[PDB]
RNA sequence: UCUCCAGGCAUACGCGUAUAACAACUCGGAUAACCAUUGUUAGUUAAUCAGAAUAGGCAAUAAUCACACUAUAAAUCA
RNA sequence: AACUAAUCCUAGCCCUAGCCCUACAAAUAUAAUUAUACUAUUAUAUAAAUCAAAACAUUUAUAAAAGUAUUGGAGA
């Protein structure tokens, strides 16, 4: 909130966080895994990889066929900014 | 949400909304003796008492009353071996009224021979 | 321990690495390169030889530079090699009298003078030799663009001289706006101090300008790694089409 | 066993919040309980578990910061989330 | 008081490599035409090799020698200790 | 810290190593990982000791002090629950062996053989014996908390097998906050006004 | 329960767990009992108690139970 | 053969040699470490003296030629 004139406290509902709870109904996940199950050798996820999962398959298409043109960059998922998203990459302007 | 940055807030701006929150509470036994609806819970420093309101009804569907809470101070007096004094962590306690007519009461939990002595035993002979 | 390295050496492995060596080649010759002002209070020995006191022959003899106080005053100013010089001196120029403390001060003055190049009088603090030298040098716009940085003694007159030549080397039509004749004019009046753009950008510049300029000049926004992986995946498959 | 980083890395980003709140809410019960188990001076039946539960919390958080990571580095290029 | 424990046997070789070589090539000067000094095998600090000076000598040479790569602390401390050496030998 | 037979961090181990101790450390020649060759449950000889030339499989290794434990060798006699009311019960404890104790043992032949670290196809690295050379598998050791994987059953809190092994994940362009919003449909229109981050 | 003594309670300031319960009897109280000591655990709850927009226009006449009444040390943003 | 005590070897250091150097979150110069506005923001003249000249005053160091000559209360 904020402090207003005459020291009286006038909270701000935009500033008040609010909880985002999730369904855990018919969510099988749980907060132990069996020993039964392999554990899972660590593969951090990177750009290259995410750009090779998804992007890469869009340009090499593309790129045989000819339609490909530096203003159509945004259709394979480029954003030439940040702004008009809840969730802002760069600056970070959203809470975990 | 502890130990992390909030966005700053301007005129229009976005509602705050927390989607990982990283505040863990822990029930506790009153220690002092509290009406049976009043409950007692060890908090983050950094959580505000309108935070567990919102905390309780949203992730655990608990219907609250009233909120009162205090920040306990940590005695420092204690020292190690080499005489360096040590700080207990600062805790907060708040005392949660529960609404709707509901009640609370803390859960049980944790509910040779002697005639002949000096030769062993074990000698037959 | 002992550093490998004396600590004037200590300045020059820096110029040598990092940003130093990325400025550009004709600033560096410029900062390395040093020129011995003309002399102005001092004039060198008139003989060659003397006769050494100790043994009683005669000896090689060296030149001593009397020592000059220049004013931070002078930088901002077109002193004509002119400083204060502090020190002590004897009545009467016999080491016989008393020593009396004494500071002594060249006349200073303040006038305006025309620049042809900028087309603006200026108003400067100046001295007598630097008229001189202007008129010697055929127009202030050239005394300030032929005299050498230590000789002209002043910052402000490389400020100016850095104009000068930039102004020169573009062919700027700012010089004499709205006479496109008598801009020619002055280019060609001047055509002997013309220079590459960028050689004439870093003329005067200190030294904490020039790195706050090459870092300015390297800073650069940071390239999305989805148009660098873009570029990459177009050019491998390119090549591939090949 | 608790949670490895791949496994979760397989899950879903919806399905990585849920679980976040699952394995929090057993966090916060085995911290409810350890709590009393202080005041009461016993013992906590299976320790192990809030490790494992902390250590599944830990996983999710960086798999979660992985994919916010690589996403902004594609599109903006910068290595760190807040301006320096 | 005096130790109550035996100290560890110890036995010293004295033809090891190191004491066997010892002294070779001392006569470089004389038996290699004279093209090596003997004081061109002098090892140790760079002010005394193949010099020797008091105490107060030996000190005004190593600032000499290594003046312009020494610490500006040492540099200060030889500094003060030169001076009191001066002025003991010079006037006492 | 003067490493023991003791668990670090354990009670016994508290008492050898106080806070206050300031005993002169004991010096343990440095193995590397790849120089050490000696691993639990591998069958090894005695060199030397009181079981000298009796081999055994190791059970447990310390190899901060380059100790190898055998099991049922090396064993002294020692009284456990030693009290008031009773003087205690005689137990067989084993002592650790010092790393140049003992040597590994080729399957074939039984003897100390000198063993080198070499590679295999699979390339998992192998000790290979000096002279007759051969490959000494790794030894199978049973896990140390006794869960075997494929018989543990799930408790409450527990996954299924089935569940964990599903994989959800489908790479798209869209960070975990806003495929958050497009489940349960989150939409905010307000934006924040120019911050100048400086 | 009896005998006798007569600065007590709140706030400020300062102090910072010396608070309370349990368990100890070695160390601290210049001796014991008992703790102010040693170990462990608990504690002080506030919409009421306390702390944490701008530009113009315009002002003669103290208080003293403020009326009378005087006085001199000259004493009220809206 | 007793008490009080004593016993010990590594805790580490020193000098040369060698070598220049380029080794979490959160909060912070506001009142440092106070998550957002206040209030603009800023070092340094010969180094001197002490000291030596038995005080004190000009003065007083900080490869060979060679401690030769000059200089100097011709004295340290």
């Amino acid at each position: 909130g904020i402090y207003t004139s005459d020291r009286k406290f006038v909270q701000i509902k935009e500033m008040v966080p609010e909880f985002v709870v999730p369904d855990l109904t018919g969510f099988k996940l749980k907060p132990y895994v069996n020993y039964r199950a392999p554990a899972g050798i660590d593969t951090p996820l990177t750009a290259k990889a995410l750009f090779q999962e998804t992007v890469a398959p869009a340009i090499e298409k593309d790129f045989k066929e000819g339609t490909f043109d530096a203003n159509n960059l945004e259709k394979y998922g480029f954003e030439p900014t940040q702004e008009g998203k809840l969730f802002q990459l760069y600056p970070k302007n959203f809470p975990r | 949400a502890r130990n992390v940055l909030y966005p700053l807030y301007q005129l229009g701006g976005p509602q705050l909304r927390v989607f990982r929150t990283n505040f863990f509470i822990q029930l506790v036994r009153p220690g002092t003796a509290q009406p049976e609806d009043t409950v007692q819970f060890r908090i983050p420093m950094e959580m505000t008492r309108v935070d567990l309101r919102n905390y309780l009804e949203q992730i655990y569907n608990v219907p609250v009353a009233a909120v009162r809470t205090r920040v306990q101070h940590g005695s420092n007096r204690r020292r190690d071996h080499k005489n360096v004094r040590i700080k207990k962590p600062d805790y907060k306690v708040a005392y949660v009224q529960l609404a709707h007519g509901q009640t609370f009461t803390f859960p049980d939990l944790f509910p040779s021979d002697l005639r002949c002595p000096g030769i062993p035993s074990w000698f037959g002979l | 321990p002992l550093h490998r390295y004396p600590v004037h050496l200590w300045q020059k492995l820096r110029l040598r690495q990092g940003i130093c060596a990325r400025l550009p080649a004709h600033f560096l010759r410029s900062l390395e390169e040093e020129r011995t002002p003309t002399p102005v209070h001092y004039k060198p020995h008139g003989t060659k030889f003397k006769i050494n006191p100790k043994n009683g022959q005669r000896e090689r003899v060296e030149d001593v530079p009397i020592p000059v106080h220049y004013p931070p005053e002078s930088q901002q100013g077109l002193w004509g090699g002119e400083g204060l010089i502090l020190g002590y001196r004897y009545a009467n120029n016999d080491k016989l009298s008393k020593r009396v403390k004494k500071v002594w001060k060249p006349q200073l003055f303040t006038r305006e003078l025309y620049s042809e190049i900028l087309d603006k009088k200026f108003t400067v603090t100046v001295t007598m030799r630097t008229l001189d030298l202007i008129d010697e040098a055929y127009g202030f716009d050239f005394y300030i663009l032929k005299t050498p940085k230590e000789d002209l003694g002043s910052k402000f007159g490389m400020d100016l001289k850095r104009g000068m030549l930039l102004r020169l080397a573009r062919q700027d039509p700012h010089l004499h706006p709205e006479n496109p004749e008598r801009r020619a004019a002055i280019y060609d009046k001047y055509r002997s101090f013309v220079i590459p753009e960028a050689e004439a950008e870093w003329v005067g510049l200190t030294l904490e300008e020039a790195l706050e300029k090459q870092r300015l000049l390297e800073e650069k926004d940071p390239v999305p790694l989805f148009k660098v992986y873009v570029e990459e995946l177009v050019q491998r498959l390119q090549e591939q089409v090949l | 066993a608790s949670w490895t980083c791949q496994q979760l890395r397989n899950k879903s980003n919806e399905d990585l919040h849920k679980l976040w709140y699952v394995l929090l809410k057993e966090r916060n019960m085995l911290l409810t309980l350890e709590q009393e188990a202080k005041r009461q001076r016993l013992p906590m039946p299976s320790p192990e578990r809030l490790e494992k539960v902390v250590d599944s919390m830990d996983n999710v958080d960086k798999v979660v910061q992985e994919r916010e990571d690589a996403l902004r580095l594609l599109q903006t290029g910068q290595e760190k989330p807040r301006p320096g | 008081f005096v130790r109550l424990t035996l100290p560890p046997p110890k036995v010293v070789d004295r033809w090891n490599e190191k004491r066997a070589l010892f002294g070779v090539y001392d006569n470089i000067g004389i038996l290699g035409n004279f093209e090596k000094h003997p004081k061109e095998l002098i090892k140790g600090p760079v002010w005394l090799r193949g010099w020797r000076g008091n105490e107060l000598q030996r000190c005004v040479r190593k600032k000499k020698f290594v003046g312009n790569r020494m610490f500006i602390e040492d540099l200060h401390n030889l500094n003060k200790r030169i001076s009191y050496l001066y002025k003991h030998f010079n006037r006492h | 810290y003067r490493y023991g037979m003791s668990r670090p961090g354990s009670i016994a181990d508290k008492r050898k190593n106080p806070p206050w101790s300031r005993r002169r450390p004991v010096v343990v020649e440095p193995i590397s990982d790849e120089d050490w060759h000696l691993f639990c449950g591998d069958m090894v000889e005695i060199l030397e000791g009181k079981d000298a030339g009796k081999q055994g499989k190791v059970v447990q290794v310390v190899r901060q002090r380059n100790w190898v434990v055998l099991e049922g060798l090396n064993t002294h006699y020692r009284y456990i629950g030693r009290t008031k009311d009773h003087r205690g019960t005689m137990i067989a404890s084993e002592a650790p062996l010092l790393h140049h104790q003992v040597k590994l043992v080729d399957p074939v032949d039984r003897k100390p053989t000198e063993i080198q670290w070499r590679f295999t196809e699979a390339g998992e690295r192998v000790r290979v014996s000096t002279r007759s050379g051969r490959i000494i598998p790794k030894p199978e050791f049973p896990r140390a908390d006794g869960i075997v994987p494929e018989t543990w059953t799930d408790g409450p809190k527990d996954t299924s097998v089935e569940d964990a092994l599903e994989r959800t994940y489908v790479p798209r362009l869209k960070t975990l906050e806003e495929d958050v919003m497009e489940a349960m449909g989150i939409q905010e229109t307000r934006r924040f006004k120019k911050v100048y981050w400086y």
